[PDB]
């Protein structure tokens, strides 16, 4: 119950949000960018996926 | 005594044997499983999430 | 033992490939492995001193919204694959190199204009591909050092500056024992760099810049 | 008549307090229920039933 | 003591029979945590009995489910009662609530 | 390339127990690291100096109960676990508590010495109800650092105390809460750079120009592993 709490909280996505909009190199990136704090989990961005 | 070396002893001795646990009813084969150990400090069983 | 906190001894450096490793330290007194593997984190990811592109001139292009023909990818795309490249820059605040390239083939990072004062340490980075017979490119790229990770908030381009090398730093506490408690703390710290600092030594800076804060009221 | 009270006081008339994870410093995204409620130790400690 | 209750703590505490109720009004002479000794006012005093009502407060005892019900004081030397007030808190009770 | 180091700029004792402290200048995010870090630091492992054992003079056990006496032996132990001293330069200490007559019994009746000092001397510790009542108790104080419950002491002894010296859980850690608020500050007309200004509120014992340093020391020494690599 708890951890798809969790995973529901973490995907879902917001109309507008911080850093919106923007071009993430990788997923890895796009971490580093939350966890730097210039992002909102929420965000709609485009990643390169692989 | 409750030795010090005892404790070396037994965190050998535990090292790859499964113990069962089961929980009272078992209406099926699922609630009874095989776990590998691990030591704790406290007296409850440590039981996992999923 | 009023003043003896326990001192951890790394029990590995656990490398997985070149660019990332598997740091663990331990033992650690509880409350002691968040407190530095934190700030550790901290100092990295935002913090950490280095070299990137932060401004390019494209031929002939206003911005990345015009989609100019002969490449095989975007310029949007080409922009992001361009922060992409990492670079060790000596000496110098900014720099403007040149990148020129011409006939059908990928577009890689040994092309660039090597100044020998100037190492880019992947030139086997591919840039974009060209799809054409008189396909040629020519592109002004401005390299800057700085701090941290500066985002797109500011003919030029402005690009996202990954000027810190730590791709990506996360850590873990774990139990750990002596031979009377269970309750100490075992940090596993996983780094995964750009590849211009070794990610062992980069820690190595990290607490180096940190302990300097604390310099002035530590005796 | 309790957000009347919470007026009262200080503090927010929410309900709702955000805090901050000791852990890291950082601020819990959205703001969280912080109360005074009276718990009671229940007669059924683990001591007596390992 | 609960920061909210519904005030049937007041009734509850009183009439379990496990806190010391002043049984006449009077003024506290001397309180020794075991021993609290209350001077009943002569309005209800008996004109031959003595005119000082004891109270030996029960210490640490067995409970039926093996915890302790020692009742400690709360009334002060020299403070004024009136019959029916809670002189020593029971076990689970304090101040004559009930606070678990 | 910019780093500035921060230094103690100010500190404002506005009372015994509460106090900040600006810590200026600190460039970016800095203000969130020293602020935790310092934090967690100064609540886990700030040593300090509490009650250790009690000893009564015609007591047996801590659920009995003096002669004479408003609080139980347990509530006496209680309060002698709320008090806060300070010792100079020593490891132990033995204090005795006389006292006699109706009335309270505060801390100002233990035994001054040179090099204790108490934080709070209207500490009161149990009530006399008697003329003649009276206790003495020979108090013991020990510094160090953390929480040590009086069960895991005992058993780490690995000697049988005496009938009659009984055992209070002590806490070492003198601070109660620390807060960290991060401000920009006017320098070198330049801004993000933040001031962090760290209040504590302890119970007296030390002072934060001394924990501050103690912390930041701890703190250095425990990083000098991830440069020694």
């Amino acid at each position: 119950q708890d951890v798809v709490l969790g995973l529901y909280y973490m995907t879902r996505d917001c109309v507008n949000a911080k850093g919106e909009g923007m071009v993430l190199t990788g997923p890895k990136e796009a971490e580093r960018l939350y966890r730097s704090g210039l992002a909102s989990l929420h965000a709609r961005v485009k990643v390169r996926i692989t | 005594r409750e030795e010090a070396v005892v404790w070396d002893i037994l965190d050998e001795v535990i090292r790859e044997h499964p113990v069962l646990l089961n929980r009272a009813p078992t209406l099926h084969r699922l609630g009874i499983q095989a776990f590998e150990p691990v030591l704790i400090e406290g007296k409850a069983i440590q039981l996992h999430p999923l | 033992s009023v003043t003896e906190f326990l001192k951890p001894r790394l029990v590995d450096i656990e490398q997985v490939s070149s660019t990332h490793a598997k740091v663990t330290l331990e033992p650690l007194e509880r409350g002691f492995g968040h407190t530095l593997g934190n700030a550790l984190r901290r100092i990295l990811l935002s913090s950490m001193p280095g070299c990137a592109v932060t401004e390019v001139e494209i031929d002939g292009v206003l911005h990345e919204y015009s989609t100019k023909e002969g490449v095989q990818e975007d310029i949007l795309e080409i922009l992001l694959n361009l922060k992409g490249l990492a670079v060790r820059v000596q000496g110098k605040d900014e720099v403007i190199l040149t990148l020129n390239k011409s006939g059908i083939g990928p577009v890689t990072a040994a092309d660039i204009t090597h100044d020998g004062d100037v190492e880019i340490v992947k030139p086997q980075h591919v840039i974009c591909h060209l799809t054409d017979e008189n396909a040629s490119i020519s592109m002004r790229i401005k390299v800057q050092r700085g701090r941290g990770y500066v985002p797109a908030s500011t003919g030029r381009l402005l690009v996202d500056a990954c000027y810190s090398p730590v791709e990506r730093i996360a850590y873990n506490v774990e139990a750990a024992r002596v031979e009377q408690r269970t309750d100490l703390d075992k940090l596993v710290i996983e780094m995964e760099t750009n590849g211009t600092i070794d990610p062992e030594e980069a820690i190595r800076r990290a607490a180096t810049i940190l302990a300097e804060q604390l310099e002035a009221f530590v005796d | 008549e309790i957000k009347e009270l919470l007026k009262l006081g200080d503090l927010p008339t929410s309900g709702q307090i955000r805090l901050y994870d000791g852990r890291t410093g950082e601020q819990f995204e959205r703001p969280v229920t912080v109360g005074y409620m009276y718990m009671l130790k229940l007669n059924h400690l683990v001591d007596d039933k390992m | 003591k609960p920061l909210v209750g519904t005030g049937m703590e007041r009734a509850v505490a009183v009439d379990s029979g496990v806190t010391a109720v002043a049984k006449r009004g009077g003024v506290v002479q001397y309180v020794d945590a075991s021993r609290i000794v209350i001077k009943v006012n002569e309005d209800e005093m008996y004109p031959g009995e003595a005119g000082i009502d004891i109270y030996n407060l029960t210490k640490y005892t067995r409970s039926n489910q093996n915890t302790c019900i020692n009742q400690m004081p709360c009334v002060s030397l020299g403070e004024p009662v009136e019959r029916g007030d809670v002189l020593a808190d029971g076990p689970s009770t304090d101040l004559g609530e009930l606070a678990l």
